[PDB]
RNA sequence: GCUAAACCUAGCCCCAAACCCCACCUUACUACCAGACAACCUUAGCCAAACCAUUUACAUAAAGUAUAGGCGAUAGAAAUUGAUGGCGCAAUAGAUAUAGUACCGCAAGGGAAAGAUGAAAAACCAAGCAUAAUAUAGCAAGGACUAACCCCUAUACCUUCUGCAUAAUGAAUUAACUAGAAAUAACUUUGCAAGGAGAGCCAAAGCUAAGACCCCCGAAACCAGACGAGCUACCUAAGAACAGCUAAAAGAGCACACCCGUCUAUGUAGCAAAAUAGUGGGAAGAUUUAUAGGUAGAGGCGACAAACCUACCGAGCCUGGUGAUAGCUGGUUGUCCAAGAUAGAAUCUUAGUUCAACUUUAAAUUUGCCCACAGAACCCUCUAAAUCCCCUU
RNA sequence: ACUGAACUCCUCACACCCAAUUGGACCAAUCUAUCACCCUAUAGAAGAACUAAUGUUAGUAUAAGUAACAUGAAAACAUUCU
RNA sequence: UCUCUUACUUUUAACCAGUGAAAUUGACCUGCCCGUGAAGAGGCGGGCAUAACACAGCAAGACGAGAAGACCCUAUGGAGCUUUAAUUUAUUAAUGCAAACACCUGCAUUAAAAAUUUCGGUUGGGGCG
């Protein structure tokens, strides 16, 4: 009889309560006998770096110069990454300079994005 | 009145939101009989006889009557010594102080309606003087009207405006009954 | 108790603002301007009742005829119902017949 | 309040705005034009004026078309502008009697037709009126090509028209291959109806179909900005080198 | 509003209803009093008295041919083509005292009116005007502004 | 009748009145006597002569017909040869 | 015929109001 | 809502002249929004009306009604404030000149009845007001004796005039 | 002196102008598996016709004309002509709106209420009562009186009616809200005038303009489209319960649980919008029952009781047409004056209406009432009060 | 003989007692136009006036402090007892 | 059960304390008898009675509360049902004729099924006559 309360797995008969989740991404599948097969590749692997020797504390000293915000753009990235090599080889096949015709064949395809975060 | 368009409107019991179902049965409840919660009797119900839509009050007096009214206004001003004829509205300066002082010295009213032949040719001095004043109002001859003549205590006219008004108002006398709207060509009507 | 216990804030009306000062000007535009413009053309307001007057039924009929296609859906439904009711009332009810 | 535009102009405004704007001009004009269909279920008045016998005066007479309901099954066949008449009758043909809802349906026949231009046999549910029209036009191809949309009254008919017109425009060698003389004879016979292939493509397309066709025509995967910036930089460096 | 009944409720029967007795305006047989009324031609009368009055006051100039346009311009007659008026008919009224010599063109004319016009040395001709031409001639300036 | 038409907002005319009565511009309504074409074989010559006559109406009947017809039907009609032309005005009428 | 008029319940807010 | 009773303690009289009777002190106290029917409180107010402070406290201490305790607390507070702030010399030298119960702001509730029907309960609240006047309680109005009663009758007889005449 | 009282702006109304990260169709707001399934089809009815059945509306001018029409209620062209805010609301108003929220309903859906300080809070008045219960007797007052009562006079109001104090209706009371809309033709006042009007229209003193007359609430109903078989009727799938005793494979007996509801008492605004206590029928079957699904209103279902279909089914409920209609009932709000009660006819008509009669207003004119003789039938032998007519007055 | 009306006279003044209906003279408040400026005037407008509709909303009464409702006992408030 | 009722217990009840409704209500300073009257008086006329108020019972009256009487009549108000009431066959089923070469379509005829609508008035209440 309650319509304004959110629909959660805590409401409904046993089948409903079992079937609905809470947003947790699936980790595997179910086989005969309701046995859960967990796939390792489906478990997110936290790629935590080595923080030893890292010099960047969470906060920044207040005695730090203030600089104008310059959001990175495609043009800026091209100028700072590709333009030098392009100029050199023009003075002296874009794959050599860096362009990749197709995202297929890459582990990290930019579009459609296939990596987390 | 003729310009008036009252924008007052109220929702009738048919336009008030809801009010479709019968609040309760005819008989057995012991309460008054009703057919909807939006009848005029109910709080928040419709208005039985309220203002309806934008209503117009437009009506036209005969142009002869309106011209005669203009004539009567002019005669009243002249008889009561509120009419002042001028050769021109040219002022020595555009200062509103000069105009107010001149009116006070000549014993004009607190309010003066100055009239000039045409809007475009009105002198710059008088335009500047009267733009800054509230009771000294400068109008073209074509704008003369009974309401403003009565609102303003004194009426200042120029000689060209006098001739203009005489011609326009007298034509109504001795004009035929129209064959078609006077905006259309006539043998002798400008 | 339906009477206020304090004087309402004084209402000051400027009798010589521009609107009141120039009210009525160009009402004689026709007779004083070679009848180039009819005074009704000085009326600013709803398109369907500029220089026109009538009872409620006539006003509703004119509104539907002139701006009916541009009316909102529920407003037009209300206008149709109002025209129906006004027709019934004026043509079937009243002291005189 | 009031809408800026009458509600009945909203479809035209949508046509003027959006992908419909990018639609080709000829197709848009074909959609706009609304030539009245040929009378089918009513006898049109002979002239614009008639001497009414009651008072012996010349009065204007107008042809008010009878509304026709075309069931969707008709769009799969060729009914010669014929359809269901959904109306009412007075029992015993006297207005003082009861009024009853009456539906007049056409007599539909399954027939097989051969299209010379398409060189194919079509089995089509057809009406005797359509058969008479085909006889008058001297063939199914002539009937399809001559009959306008408003009289053809069939999406299948308009699709056949588009196919015939496209083959005429392309002079398709697929028409009777290994028989160029026959192909040329057919195309010459139906020569007068030939139109530019661009128009023939859009002939007989509904508004939604035209929208889809335009979308497919103008869908281009975005060009990587790498290429654009490379072209711009190369051009700029060329200018620097030249000057 | 009275007391109860239909009158107070504002629901009294339509006009012409007689309480169920066959109404007066329906128990009378139909007769063709007004059949074709909208197709009958109508001619505004122009008495010779009126014509002489106009000529005397100078609203109609007898030195030039007088026709429907001149009459309307002088305001001697008001023609309503939309109301099936087909023009002007001369009328013998005032014939005995008519003296002006005029060349007048009208649509109808009585024998006595023609006699008076011709006795005074004038000329009279009956000229037909179909509704469109009648409207144009009565109000030429609006027609000239139509641009046709 | 229809005091305000739904399409024009004007007052309508009861055409049953137009089909039966003639209005003289003076304000009189002429009519034919009921039954003037019925069962004439059983009616005497005097009765037939009475029934074959055109007749006026009461003040109240005239007012009713004026209400039921619009102003167009009360205009001045200059028909070519109106059999009732002379009857469109009253002469030597006192009050 | 049996005549029964269903009870009418007043809106609950009127009762539930509090200081 | 009105709160004039509280303000009544803030009135300051001009200094009395030496040849002037000493003005008895007046202390206005009240308690607002007591969960008690004003009708029931009225009986307690009437009971303690006109009595000395000590006698009123004595009666209230042994009366059983709930409002008795509330009125006793109010009276004790009135005594304390009269001594501390209003310069009343003796605690006991005070008498209840005024004591009344006023309607408070009540709350409406629903009482469910047998057949889907209901009634509107009222969570009744009441105010309580007291004025304490310094000095011994005024003597009770003695019943009028036969002598004074006959005196009034004879005065009525003497007041007679010849009505409706010169 | 308490309840309280007020308050001005939150907003809204009418016009003009202007065109407007992730999740989610599965049980929505649910990361991740072979689909196939796809939209179009006259509105009806109320209502009017005083029933109802054909029928009944959904710029200006031509014109409410031509035409249509149980030729009646009514419907109704075309040619042709030319085409910048507020004498608005201001918290019961204005949007329903502080909100489509709270709350109510299974659902469609229905749908509210209200707030007020100040520059800064980092500073006297409704009802109801209380002060202060009451004294013989009486529509509660009036005439009065020295005096409150005592004395004398006085049968609340509204509506309906022949007639009401009526033991006929409504009303506890305060506050707020709550009900006469308009043509034709007339009348008054202007303007112009044989012409008037700012095309059209009228005109044998007319035309133009203005002023001034036409209410509110209420049915059972009818039709359209949605929503409903979580109750209940029946059914489908797959489940569950039925102690003990007698008998023996039982629509068997006694009798728990369980189902039902015979009779009584209580209750009747109740514990309960159908209950409680006792009593009672069945209780291995045509039984009872949990779960999910199905049949939907021109219908369903029915061991027919016109049963039951979400508490009110002779046909559900919601929304809409809809402000349905009501000759029926009720209501119809400032002061003051004046005139004002009156024959009948027709009518599916006698609860109404149209005409007449009466009544009202304005205007023109001259006779109006009372009434002297004379006069108004025989049938009928006699046979009345009178009447009609009628100068004078 | 007297008492006895709103009959009649007397002093003064007089439009100042019939339902439905009809004619007329005024008019409360509001807004607009001009006045006025401690509450107004001449006009134009209109959601323009409520002792009554088992009227609607809100407040408070009357019925009424009434009908109804509730907590087994002692105690150290551990506990025990019925 | 009753002749024929009595006793006791519990509940209710009454008093004290807390909490606290409902229908109803024109105003009431709310008497009895006879008469009157809109045809049965607390209020009117003639008499009689009459300090003031609480509390508990009673049910003769307030034509008591409750439901705008389900009885009866009326309404040119409804609806349900039946028909051998009037009007229809739009719809299905048949046939027959066309159309096509059995189905479909059009037109007729007959049935089934239904659909819309009505059920006059006077009347010594209505009905019957
Ligand atoms: N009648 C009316 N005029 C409006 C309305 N809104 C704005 N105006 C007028 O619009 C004009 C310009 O309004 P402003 O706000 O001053 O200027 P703006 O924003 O440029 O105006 P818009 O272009 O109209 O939005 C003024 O004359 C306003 O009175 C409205 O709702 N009705
Ligand atoms: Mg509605
Ligand atoms: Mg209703
Ligand atoms: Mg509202
Ligand atoms: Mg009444
Ligand atoms: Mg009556
Ligand atoms: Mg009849
Ligand atoms: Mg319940
Ligand atoms: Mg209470
Ligand atoms: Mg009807
Ligand atoms: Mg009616
Ligand atoms: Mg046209
Ligand atoms: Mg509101
Ligand atoms: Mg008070
Ligand atoms: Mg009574
Ligand atoms: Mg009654
Ligand atoms: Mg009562
Ligand atoms: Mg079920
Ligand atoms: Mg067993
Ligand atoms: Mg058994
Ligand atoms: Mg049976
Ligand atoms: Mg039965
Ligand atoms: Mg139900
Ligand atoms: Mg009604
Ligand atoms: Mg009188
Ligand atoms: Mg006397
Ligand atoms: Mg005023
Ligand atoms: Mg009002
Ligand atoms: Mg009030
Ligand atoms: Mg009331
Ligand atoms: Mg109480
Ligand atoms: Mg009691
Ligand atoms: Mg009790
Ligand atoms: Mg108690
Ligand atoms: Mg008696
Ligand atoms: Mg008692
Ligand atoms: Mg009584
Ligand atoms: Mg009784
Ligand atoms: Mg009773
Ligand atoms: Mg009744
Ligand atoms: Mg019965
Ligand atoms: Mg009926």
């Amino acid at each position: 009889a309650d319509r304004m309360s959110k629909w959660t797995s805590k409401r409904g008969p046993r089948s409903f309560r079992g079937r609905k989740g809470r947003g947790a991404k699936g980790i595997g599948f179910l086989t005969s006998g309701w046995r859960f097969v967990q796939i390792k590749e489906m478990v997110p692997e936290f790629v935590v770096p080595d923080l030893t020797g890292f010099k960047l504390k969470p906060y920044v000293s207040y005695l730090a110069p203030e600089s104008e915000e310059t959001p990175l753009t495609a043009a800026q990235l091209f100028s700072e990454a590709v333009a030098p090599a392009i100029e050199k080889d023009f003075k002296d096949n874009l794959e050599k300079y860096g362009f990749e015709p197709t995202q297929e064949g890459k582990l990290f395809q930019l579009y459609p994005r296939n990596f987390l975060r | 009145n003729f310009k008036r368009i009252s924008y007052a409107k109220t929702k009738t019991r048919a336009e008030v939101r809801g009010g479709g179902r019968k609040p309760w049965p005819q008989k057995g409840t012991g309460r008054a009989r009703h057919g909807s919660i939006r009848s005029p009797l109910w709080r928040g119900g419709g208005v039985a006889h309220g203002p309806r839509g934008p209503t117009s009050y437009y009506y036209m007096l005969p142009m002869k009557v309106r011209a005669l009214g203009l004539k009567v206004a002019l005669t009243v001003k002249l008889a009561q010594d509120d009419l002042h004829i001028m050769d021109s509205l040219e002022l020595p300066t555009g200062d509103p102080q000069y105009l107010t002082e001149l009116a006070h010295y000549r014993r004009w009213g607190d309010s003066v309606l100055l009239v000039d032949l045409t809007h475009e040719e009105m002198p710059q001095s008088i335009v500047e003087a009267t733009s800054r004043l509230k009771t000294f109002n400068l109008i073209p001859a074509v704008g003369l009207n009974v309401h403003s003549m009565l609102k303003h205590q004194t009426l200042v006219l120029t000689l060209p405006t006098v001739a203009f008004l005489e011609d326009k108002l007298l034509w109504q006398d001795s004009r035929y009954r129209p064959l078609y709207p006077f905006s259309l060509p006539y043998s002798d009507f400008p | 108790i339906g009477i206020r216990l304090t004087l309402p804030p004084p209402k000051v009306v400027d009798r010589w603002n521009e609107k009141r000062a120039m009210f009525g000007v160009y009402d004689n535009i026709g007779i004083l301007g070679n009848f180039e413009k009819h005074p009704k053309e000085l009326i600013r307001g709803p398109i369907w009742l500029r220089g026109w007057k009538g009872n409620e039924l006539q006003r509703c009929i004119r509104k539907r005829k002139m701006v009916g296609s541009r009316m909102f859906a529920d407003d037009l439904h209300n206008l149709n119902k109002r025209i129906r009711y006004l027709y019934k009332h004026f043509n079937r009810h009243g002291k005189f017949r | 309040p009031l809408h800026k535009y009458p509600v009945w102009l909203w479809k035209r405004l949508q046509l003027r705005e959006g992908i419909c704007s990018r639609l080709p001009g000829h197709y848009l004009r074909s959609l706009e034009e609304e030539r009245t269909p040929t009378p089918v279920h009513y006898r049109p008045h002979g002239a614009k004026f008639k001497i009414n016998p009651k008072n012996g005066q010349r009065e204007r007479v107008e042809d008010v078309p009878i509304p026709i309901y075309f069931p969707p099954e008709s769009q799969r066949g060729l009914w010669g502008g014929e359809g269901w008449i959904l109306g009412q009758i007075y029992a015993n043909n006297d207005k003082l009697s009861k009024r009853l809802k009456k539906v007049w349906k056409p007599q539909l026949f399954e027939r097989e037709f051969y299209s010379e231009i398409l060189d194919k046999k079509f089995t089509v549910t057809v009406t005797m009126r359509t058969l008479d029209l085909i006889d008058e036009a001297y063939g199914l191809d002539f009937y399809i090509l001559k009959t306008p949309k408003e009289d053809l009254c069939s999406k299948f008919g308009m699709d056949l028209k588009r196919g015939m017109l496209l083959r005429l425009a392309r002079q398709d060698p697929q028409l009777h291959p290994e028989d160029p003389e026959r192909r040329a004879a057919i195309y010459d016979k139906y020569k007068e109806f030939a139109i530019p292939e661009e128009e023939a493509e859009w002939v007989g397309l509904t508004l939604e179909e035209a929208i889809e066709k335009q979308r497919l025509l103008e869908e281009k995967d975005p060009v990587p900005l790498f290429k654009i910036y490379v072209a711009e930089l190369i051009q700029q460096l060329q200018q620097q080198a030249l000057s | 509003r009275g007391h109860k009944g239909e009158r107070q409720r504002g629901t009294r029967p339509r006009l012409g209803f007689e309480g169920g007795q066959t109404p007066f305006y329906i128990r009378i047989p139909k007769y063709g009093f007004n059949e074709g009324h909208s197709f009958r031609r109508q001619y505004k009368p122009l008495s010779l008295n009126r014509l002489q009055y106009l000529i005397d006051l100078g609203r109609v100039d007898p030195s030039q041919p007088i026709d429907l346009t001149q009459l309307v311009n002088g305001r001697g007659v008001t023609i309503q083509p939309l109301k099936r008026d087909y023009g002007v008919q001369l009328v013998e009224e005032g014939a005995d005292t008519f003296t002006a010599k005029v060349n007048i063109e009208v649509q109808l004319a009585s024998e006595l009116a023609i006699a008076a016009i011709e006795k005074n040395g004038g000329v009279v001709t009956t000229a037909f005007y179909d509704p469109r031409s009648l409207d144009i001639v009565c109000k030429p300036v609006p027609f000239f502004l139509r641009g046709q | 009748l229809t005091y305000f038409s739904a399409r024009k907002g004007k007052r309508k005319t009861v055409k049953a009145v137009i089909d039966r009565f003639l209005r003289l511009h003076c304000g009189l309504w002429v009519r034919r006597k009921a039954g003037y074409k019925k069962k004439l074989w059983k009616k005497t010559p005097a009765r037939k002569k009475r029934l074959r006559e055109f007749v006026f109406c009461n003040k109240t009947q005239s007012k009713l017909l004026d209400k039921m017809t619009t102003s167009f039907w009360k205009r001045r009609n200059w028909y070519v040869d109106d059999p009732y032309q002379k009857y469109h005005d009253r002469t030597n009428l006192k009050v | 015929k049996k005549r029964f008029t269903p009870p009418i319940y007043q809106p609950k807010f009127k009762t539930e109001k509090e200081f | 809502i009105s709160r004039k009773w509280e303000k009544k303690n803030k009135i300051v009289y001009p200094p009395q002249l030496p040849g002037e009777p000493r003005r008895p002190a007046e202390i206005y106290h009240c308690r607002r929004q007591i969960k008690y029917s004003k009708d029931k409180m009225w009986y307690l107010a009437k009971l303690i009306r006109g009595m000395s402070i000590d006698q009123a406290l004595a009666q209230l201490e042994f009366n059983d009604k709930k409002g008795a305790k509330i009125i006793k607390e109010v009276l004790l507070e009135a005594q304390d404030m009269a001594v501390r702030d209003h310069n009343v010399e003796f605690r006991s030298n005070l008498y209840i000149a005024e004591s009344t119960s006023g309607r408070g702001q009540c709350l409406k509730r629903i009482r469910y009845h047998g057949r889907g029907r209901f009634g509107i309960m009222e969570k009744v609240y009441c105010h309580y007001f007291v004025k304490l006047v310094e000095g011994p309680p005024p003597p009770p109005e003695p019943p009028k004796t036969a002598v004074a009663h006959a005196k009034e009758y004879i005065q009525q007889l003497r007041s007679r005039t010849i009505v409706h005449t010169l």
